[PDB]
């Protein structure tokens, strides 16, 4: 299988992971273990697996589960994928655009709750002074 | 069997080969998914229950775009002869490999040219032509290592061809495996201890 | 089994917490005791060893659990692996940029409330000498 | 006596012998997972069924890359 082959069938991040080499696979002998299982594709394995890491991981640490769903639905069989993907794509895009449009107001209450706490410290020390 | 059929997954010995077996096993779907898979392994199952013998080649033929592909075929075990001195099963110790094919006269023309003279049959109208291909186990001089060569040739006629290591590593295509060897060096198979009930049957 | 065949079978911690010599393996004779188990691979042991472990301590110490998840999903022989690993260091790199950026602000309203504090002590000071 | 095929792991007698048999361990996997290890067990226990003996012999081949 020359890179070009290699290239034509697997995913970008699968070829870019193994290559960093000159333009060949090169396993050695002490690398990989055969395991047997039933004959299935890969990405319903693939489903399989992230529904049982996400049943898994929801008690121990919650916080690391909605960074998967996108990983999780990309890997999905389904004719609905397609569109599912888009509409994470235009609700991530609404999401940061309010994020950006309401954080002038949020850097702005900031500074003033900031200058409101300097000038107890210059009201405090004027009434000390006096 | 049918709906048991197992597949093969590369798990990384350490954690650096993680990166290499995910890469793998995304290319052996390729080889799992191919029309020819299911059919080689149930031919396989049958021909382990009802004898004792199950053959499967490989080969890495690539057509025409650049395309490498490893096809899969079954072999029908009794066109098959192994060498008589391995005795185990699974035949790793055998020292060559027989079978006998009948060739159509194209097929014939495509597999070598006609600047060498075949033995064909007249059976109807069609001149086929029986042709055994040997795949011989033999030690290199310059590497110390062994090799397969492949040689097709025709009882009474002679070696129409003969190429040594025609793989780039010197692997032989089949892979054989023996249920139930015994004395005398035969396959026993399911067959031999259930045909008397069905006889009396 | 010379080092560097040792080195290219196990993992670089697994290498590096025996060699702290003389290059070969040198166990004595009251050091190991043999136990039999089912033959199974080390990936899918450490997994189940992982989880029971992750089951047992849930209750007794939860701040310890966290801590273990990307430890326990390393031993993971799932294809999703190599995605969910950079999952966990996108979703950290993310957290400690927004520390790192939320930190000033945090040390300012941190001097500042010290600054209030001191300031009611100069206020009462002076309130109790006038 | 397929399915149940029995491997043996390492114990640490002292605490600081674990940094040692979690890697022996490791290096036995080489041992456990190669194709031969099956086929070599299941001939010995329908040896011991059949007849009385089972014989394994072991061997430290060196091919050609110090593997």
């Amino acid at each position: 299988f020359t890179k070009e082959q290699v290239f034509k069938i697997v995913d970008k991040k699968l070829g870019d992971r193994y290559f960093k080499d000159d333009n060949k696979i090169r396993p050695l002998k002490f690398d990989l273990i055969l395991k047997s299982q039933l004959k299935t594709e890969s990405r319903d394995e693939k489903w399989y697996n992230w529904n049982e890491l996400l049943k898994i991981l929801a008690p121990i640490r919650p916080d690391l589960v909605p960074s998967l769903v996108p990983l999780m639905l990309n890997d999905m069989d389904s004719p609905i994928t397609n569109d599912v993907l888009e509409a994470i794509q235009n609700a991530n895009a609404l999401q940061q655009q309010n994020a950006e449009a309401n954080a002038p107001y949020n850097q702005q209450i900031q500074a003033l709750q900031i200058q409101k706490l300097q000038a107890e410290i210059m009201e405090l020390q004027a009434k000390a002074h006096k | 069997k049918i709906e048991s059929i197992s597949e093969i997954r590369l798990s990384p010995k350490q954690e650096e080969d993680r990166a290499l077996s995910d890469l793998l096993n995304s290319l052996l779907q390729v080889f799992i998914q191919q029309e020819n898979y299911d059919k080689s392994m149930i031919e396989r199952d049958k021909n382990l229950l009802i004898g004792g013998l199950g053959v499967i080649q490989l080969w890495v033929s690539q057509d025409k775009d650049k395309n490498v592909e490893i096809e899969i075929k079954a072999i029908k075990p009794e066109s098959f002869v192994i060498d008589y001195f391995s005795t185990d099963k699974n035949a790793l110790d055998a020292r060559r490999f027989h079978k006998m094919l009948e060739v159509s006269e194209q097929e014939a023309l495509l597999l070598f040219g006609d600047s060498v003279i075949v033995n064909y049959s007249n059976v109807n109208h069609e001149r086929i032509a029986s042709v055994i291909e040997s795949w011989y186990k033999e030690y290199n001089e310059e590497t110390q290592s062994y090799e397969w060569n492949r040689y097709l040739w025709n009882r009474n006629t002679g070696i129409y061809k003969s190429e040594k290591k025609p793989f780039k590593n010197g692997a032989c295509p089949f892979i054989v495996s023996k249920l139930y060897t015994d004395e005398l060096n035969n396959y026993y198979g399911l067959f031999r201890d259930i045909k008397p009930m069905q006889d009396f049957i």
